[PDB]
């Protein structure tokens, strides 16, 4: 069972999702994807040291 | 002495209108969801350190 950006695409409750939602290959199954249209990267985030 | 500037990858390459072209791609997705090239990753980066 699908859910999110993508649960709503596969039951066609919406017709395009314009979001930050990233291409993955197992997306790519169920929804079709543009260019990406900027690029990113997964990081680290922590308190900065006091 | 940094992070990625860039979001790019290497792809075979073949010359326009190859037949070669489907078949090796198809062969370099499945490659991927079989995980031979993280394994050759491991392999020659990784697997190579002293």
């Amino acid at each position: 069972i699908w859910n999110g950006m993508v649960g709503e695409l596969v039951y066609g409750k919406a017709d395009i999702a314009i979001a930050p939602l990233t291409i993955t290959l197992v997306r790519e199954e169920v929804i079709d994807f543009s260019k990406p249209f900027m690029s990113l990267g997964i990081s680290i985030m922590i308190k900065k040291p006091q | 002495v940094g992070g990625n500037l860039d979001s790019k990858g290497y792809g075979i390459a073949t010359p326009k209108g190859s037949s070669l072209g489907t078949p090796v791609n198809l062969a370099v997705l499945k490659l991927s969801e079989q995980g031979v090239l993280d394994k050759l990753k491991n392999k020659w980066w990784y697997d190579k350190g002293e």
